[PDB]
Order: C-alpha cells, then structure tokens, then sequence
C-alpha cells in the first residue's frame, strides 16, 4: 500500500 | 517514422526499451524528501522529488512539497509534476499553485481507484461549499464545470485570504485513465491535451502547469512526454529528428520514474505519432480528433 510499484 | 513504430512492435521489444530507459535513467539524491519530518508529506516511500528540481514552499515552517519542476530548455516549456495531495498537504498543494502563479491543474487519477483513495478531495465539489485551508490561508471556490464522457473541465477561483487577491485556476480532470493503464485511445488522449493547450494554461505567460496523478510519475509522465515531443516537432526543422527515448531520459533528470509501464511508454509513441498528424497537417479536414473523441 505504501509503495507505488509492486 | 511510423513504420519504425511497427518494427519495434513486431519484435514486441518494448519491455526491452523500457528497461533500458529504467537503467539509463538519472539517479539524483532526494535528501530533503527522506528527512523524518517529511515522512507524512509523501504518499509513497519510493516516489520522491530530487533535491535539485524539487519545488519549495515560501512558507517558513517547512518548505517540502513532493513536487518537481520539470523544465525543458529546448522545447521552452515547464511543468510541475507532483503527487496527489494528502489530507494534510492540500493547503501545501494550493500554496504551491499560488506561489508558482500556475494557471492550470491537470488531474490524471480519480480520488478513489480500485477501492482505495489515491488522492485527496482537494477541490470543492459544490459551488455552495467553498473550501478554506487554514494552515496556508487560502480559500477555494468552485465556479463552473463542464463534464464530458471521460473528462471534466472545472473552473476554480482560488483566493488568498492574506492579500485578498483572487485567481482563476483551470482544472482538467481525466476521469477514465487508470493507474498503470492507458487512455481508451490516442484520439481520446490527444483531445484532452489539446483542450489544455487552448486554455492557455500551458503558455509561458503564466507559471508552470501543475500535472499530477496518484504519484505523478506514470500517467503524468506520459502526458508531458507526449506534450513535449509534439512541442519539439513544430520547432526543430526536422520533426523526424525527435527521439522519444531521448526526451523521456531528459525528463527523468527532473523527476524519477516518469512513465510507469512499457505499455504507457508504447502509448506515448502512438500519441505523438497520431498527434504528429495535426502538427504535420492532418489531411484537408482537421478537427477530426474532436469528432472521434466521443466526448459526450
């Protein structure tokens, strides 16, 4: 959630 | 040039090119962004603004806003790329807008996408419920809005409670563009950009337009990358000379990770290609994109 790319 | 688009597409090597761009991309420091006091001004751990191109707030408590000033010397155009505001950086966002004398805001996300809020409700939704940001002493009123099938063109009156001054900000909201996705078609995309151009929000007479999405790197990167390339073709005396890969790397000198998917990168090519037709000439009956866009 706290990252823009996974 | 267009067939040059196929050859890369026949090989289906976009992922190769996009990873090359990712590898060759600049890597400048973001010390200010990673300061502890700014943990909560950043929506994502991994998207931060370079210290050298980051916008700064004229306020004196903290000057940090997750915003980068992309400036394109050859094309003569600048954009401010920024993350979607948070519940607590909304006053910063409009503070940034006011200080930078920006005339237009380009929104490429939606407040809610896939069951999660990517952005804040940073603009009032009803003419009768104006918004007031106490921290940055600004008041924002909705004036009028034009709704089309995939985009909305609000008209806002931002006002400085301190100087008593007021300005008209144009809001360009692309409501159908999904995260890591691509616009329904180039025709839909080009229609949008050209509406932004005519409003004069992009003209150097004003500040830089503010363009954003959930993180302001992926969809926004495609927007400017399309805009800047087209801007060049009318200028260089050999519109074929524009290298879309070269331009994207140049922007990545001001904000990290512009363009988020090999697909987004691919669409960026098509939009320039389809848009080059307008710049190039576009037959003996332009205005076509207006018809094909399916606005309403």
């Amino acid at each position: 959630k706290e990252y823009y790319k996974v | 040039m267009e067939k040059e688009f196929e050859q890369i597409d026949k090989s289906g090597s976009w992922a190769a090119i996009y990873q090359d761009i990712r590898h060759e991309a600049s890597d400048f420091p973001c010390r200010v962004a990673k300061l502890p006091k700014n943990k909560n001004r950043n929506r994502y751990r991994d998207v931060s603004p370079f210290d050298h191109s980051r916008i700064k707030l004229h306020q004196e408590d903290n000057d940090y806003i997750n915003a980068s000033l992309i400036k394109m010397e050859e094309a003569q155009r600048s954009y401010i790329l920024t993350q979607g505001p948070l519940p607590n950086t909304c006053g910063h966002f409009w503070e940034m807008v006011w200080e930078q004398k920006s005339r237009g805001v380009v929104m490429l996300n939606r407040v809610m996408e896939k069951g999660s809020l990517k952005c804040a409700q940073y603009w009032p939704q009803k003419e009768e419920k104006e918004m007031i940001f106490e921290d940055t002493n600004l008041k924002l009123t909705l004036i009028s809005e034009d709704i089309k099938s995939y985009y909305t063109v609000r008209q806002l009156e931002l006002e400085n409670l301190t100087t008593q001054e007021t300005r008209e900000i144009l809001h360009f909201h692309y409501t159908t563009w999904p995260a890591f996705g691509v616009p329904e078609s180039p025709a839909s995309f080009l229609n949008f950009l050209f509406k932004v151009r005519e409003s004069g929000s992009l003209s150097p007479e004003h500040g830089p337009v503010v363009v954003h999405a959930s993180a302001g790197i992926g969809r926004s990167g495609t927007f400017c990358l399309a805009d800047t390339c087209l801007l060049l073709m009318d200028k260089r005396k050999d519109p074929s000379s524009v290298d879309i890969k070269k331009v994207l790397l140049e922007m990545r000198k001001f904000r990290m990770g512009l363009i988020a998917t090999a697909d987004q990168l691919r669409f960026s090519y098509l939009a320039v290609i389809e848009g080059a037709k307008f710049i190039m000439g576009d037959s003996s009956v332009q205005d076509q994109w207006k018809e094909l866009s399916h606005e309403d």
